[PDB]
């Protein structure tokens, strides 16, 4: 009952919240070896970028 | 006593039932499950199953919930579903409105590979294949999603949370020991309250591993090890339903 | 007269709210007081509802 | 669909098509659970599942 | 009778989450001296999540005070700063994406970064028409009435067609746009398609996988 | 000072060529009788080639005749009847053709029958963008000022994307949309392309040309 009855004036915090998340560069690099990386497109001309 | 089912123990205990994944896809899963779990802000994300297509490119499907609350006598989980042709990159499965959710249950046969396929039904209605896949996953989750009883408890503010003091289920052979996920902890609803012959349980007393297979949906398996309290489930195979249950049994 | 109307109408609840505002020291005590009164009536009604639900569950068991 | 599904859908072992030593086989649609695989000169058939 | 209006600029993240802004006001008390006297007043404005554009916050009692007439209220009108990705419409969000042609036809995933710190990857469900839109439910701005519901994000698809195509590329496109249905193909057609696919996905001499340069 | 305004509906062919219309007017003269008496006058209106829509022809001295006031003029306002093909936009026509996607990419020739009794075949000169257009100079309505020059016909293109595509068709489309430049192709690539082209254009078992059932 007390838990249900406690007042909780949720007010607008001055700051936008920030995420607490570990860095993900190493795992992303590890993932980047699976599958084929599709050739990126050139925004100027929809034809794909030169490749080897 | 566990808080989330492992992806390795599930694949190990369900390997015999044919619920297996390719080794390359298994490594890709091991790498890219946390990436999607952090990219989506989900506290829980596990592999839900694997659906077969007319190509070799099966759909791997993973579900994840952020909040899970009691609502009108139903333990509602706010699940999000993701699909992937390969274990590397995941896409989202948007929910389906009721009109197409009823026009998608009449489309049968095992799906194709490209998720950009339009089925045409009867004037002609065009329905995307992703909608059909979402319908099938929803139907299987409604019919099958199974956890041991008393493994969840209700706290203040009416949220279902894992029971940290779950000591395990006596008589794992009995179907009474298992319940659907969306059953409230207080209610005594189990798989016994389903149809009589739609669930087969085979329990190895020595190794202490019970195995529950769905006969209404033949490709759903759920293992529960009791020596160390570990339960998991996987659906492998096409998502179609077994209508004529009376004749088979 | 008017003082009695105010007292036996709102006095106890307003005193409780003012005590809460003194204890909490918010940045805008008047809005705090208004939200406190709204939550006051809401928590009374949901308190009654909570007792009703517990009784129903016990009877069902 | 108005196109009847064919039996024996393919099955691959890698997402990339440029892997070096990969196995690749067929899987039956009439009988779900029967699979044939072949790596070089080592081939095999096997059926697991409901009958 | 006269009120001083002032634009209040916010970012979409603040309106999505709900800011508590502090604003400075220059109030001019007018007296017998030729120069007026100015003072800086601080005002706290509480913008709640999902307040619609054009919202007016009126502070009564503040404003330039002439000797005889009590100053009229000051008005703050909400307006959002331009965002690099989203433009808000009504209650939901519009994201305009330039999409290549093959991403439309074959189908790919659009990767968008929400106002909240989540990364959506939305698949292309079918052949996206010119001027078509893809709607993701429960991803727009929150509803001001209820602080839990959300609008539906709208992705307006803009197609980016290729600038050049060779005659052999056009031949391949023509053959792809008139292939007989699979229950009407010859055996020669099936063998030819098998050969072409095995020669297009060749691990060393095939061009399915190319590394950029 | 009241006037009677009447629509005058013309077809695009008449305005293009220059019609000569005879219109009927029911004019009322007020008398001592309780009811009026009316008569039908005939009016010759001469529309010149390509007069702008909204042109007013005013006949002075024609209109209902009250006992005291000389009747005011009667106004005819020129408006065009809907056309199955063209809609005029100022001095030039607009034709809205729905185009298949492969006609857009590969390129075909649109067929248009002009207002004059001449047919017209206009090639698609490049990859037609979504919401793009084409212009054929000297194929619009005549200029009202000079009776020789005309506007320019404007084709507004609305692509008709295919409704269904198979997975092998998508494979062919991806191979077409990522083919390496012809100076980067291996010999295996060229041999495979030659084989596929010889198989797709096979005179008896190829699907390059089929007859509709």
């Amino acid at each position: 009952l007390v838990k249900k009855s406690t007042f909780d004036p949720k007010e607008s915090s001055p700051l936008v919240p920030i995420p607490v998340a570990p860095d993900a560069t190493q795992t992303q690099a590890a993932v980047s070896i699976f599958g084929d990386p599709e050739l990126p497109i050139n925004p100027a001309t929809g034809e794909p970028v030169p490749a080897d | 006593v566990q808080l989330e089912p492992n992806i390795t123990l599930v694949l190990k205990h369900l390997a015999s039932c044919g619920a297996v994944v390719s080794a390359e896809q298994q490594a890709a899963l091991d790498h890219s499950i946390p990436i999607k779990r952090i990219e989506a802000g989900l506290r829980s994300l596990t592999l839900w199953g694997r659906l077969t297509t007319l190509n070799g490119k099966d759909y791997l499907v993973a579900e994840g919930y952020n909040v899970a609350s009691s609502k009108e006598g139903a333990a509602v989980y706010e699940t999000k579903y993701f699909y992937s042709q390969d274990g590397a990159r995941w896409s989202d499965l948007q929910p389906v409105d009721s009109e197409t959710a009823t026009r998608c249950a009449r489309i049968k046969g095992m799906l194709s590979g490209d998720p950009a396929k339009n089925y045409e039904l009867e004037l002609v209605f065009q329905i995307p294949e992703l909608a059909v896949l979402r319908c099938r996953v929803d139907a299987i989750a409604t019919a099958t999603s199974v956890i041991p009883t008393d493994s969840t408890i209700l706290n203040a503010a009416s949220q279902v949370v894992p029971n940290r003091l779950f000591a395990g289920a006596a008589y794992p052979e009995k179907l009474e020991s298992y319940q659907h996920r969306f059953s409230l902890p207080g209610s005594g609803v189990t798989l016994s309250q389903d149809l009589r012959g739609t669930w087969a349980v085979q329990y190895d007393a020595f190794k202490g591993v019970a195995q529950v297979r769905s006969l209404l949906f033949p490709g759903y398996f759920f293992y529960y090890a009791a020596n160390e309290l570990t339960w998991g489930s996987l659906y492998v195979g096409d998502g179609l339903r077994n209508n004529d249950l009376i004749f088979m049994l | 007269h008017d003082t009695a109307y105010l007292k036996e109408t709102v006095g106890e609840a307003l005193a409780r709210g003012c005590a809460a505002a003194i204890s909490a020291q918010p940045n805008d005590p008047v809005e705090y007081l208004g939200l406190w009164l709204l939550k006051y009536v809401k928590n009374a009604e949901v308190e009654g509802n909570f007792y009703r639900e517990r009784q129903q569950d016990l009877q069902k068991k | 669909d108005k196109v009847p599904p064919p039996a024996w859908s393919p099955v691959f072992a890698s997402a990339s098509v440029t892997t070096r030593n990969q196995v690749a086989g067929v899987r039956s649609n009439r009988w779900p659970g029967a699979v044939c695989a072949c790596a070089g000169r080592h081939f095999t058939s096997m059926y697991v599942g409901w009958g | 009778g006269k009120n001083k209006v002032y634009p209040l600029e916010l970012t979409l993240e603040e309106i999505f989450h709900g800011c508590l802004k502090k604003v400075a006001h220059k109030r001019k008390v007018l007296l017998f001296s030729g120069e007026y006297v100015e003072e800086e007043r601080q005002l706290t404005v509480d913008v709640k999540p999902g307040l619609p554009t054009g919202t007016r916050f009126v502070f009564e009692g503040e404003g330039n005070k002439t000797p005889k007439k009590e100053p009229g209220p000051v008005v703050f009108v909400l307006k959002p700063k331009p965002h690099p990705r989203f433009v808000r419409r009504g209650s939901d969000l519009v994201h305009k994406v330039t999409l290549p042609l093959h991403h439309a036809l074959i189908g790919t995933t659009l990767d968008i970064r929400t106002l909240d710190d989540r990364d959506l990857k939305v698949p292309i469900s079918d052949i996206m028409r010119p001027g078509s839109s893809l709607t993701v439910p429960g991803e727009g701005m929150p509803l001001p009435a209820t602080p839990s519901a959300r609008g539906n994000l709208v992705i307006e698809i803009d197609l980016l067609f290729p600038t050049h195509l060779t005659e052999t590329q056009k031949m391949l496109l023509r053959s792809a746009f008139f292939l007989p249905p699979p229950t009407e193909q010859n055996e020669e057609t099936k063998k030819a398609l098998r050969d072409y696919e095995a020669a297009f996905k060749h691990d060393l001499k095939g061009w399915a996988t190319v590394f950029k340069r």
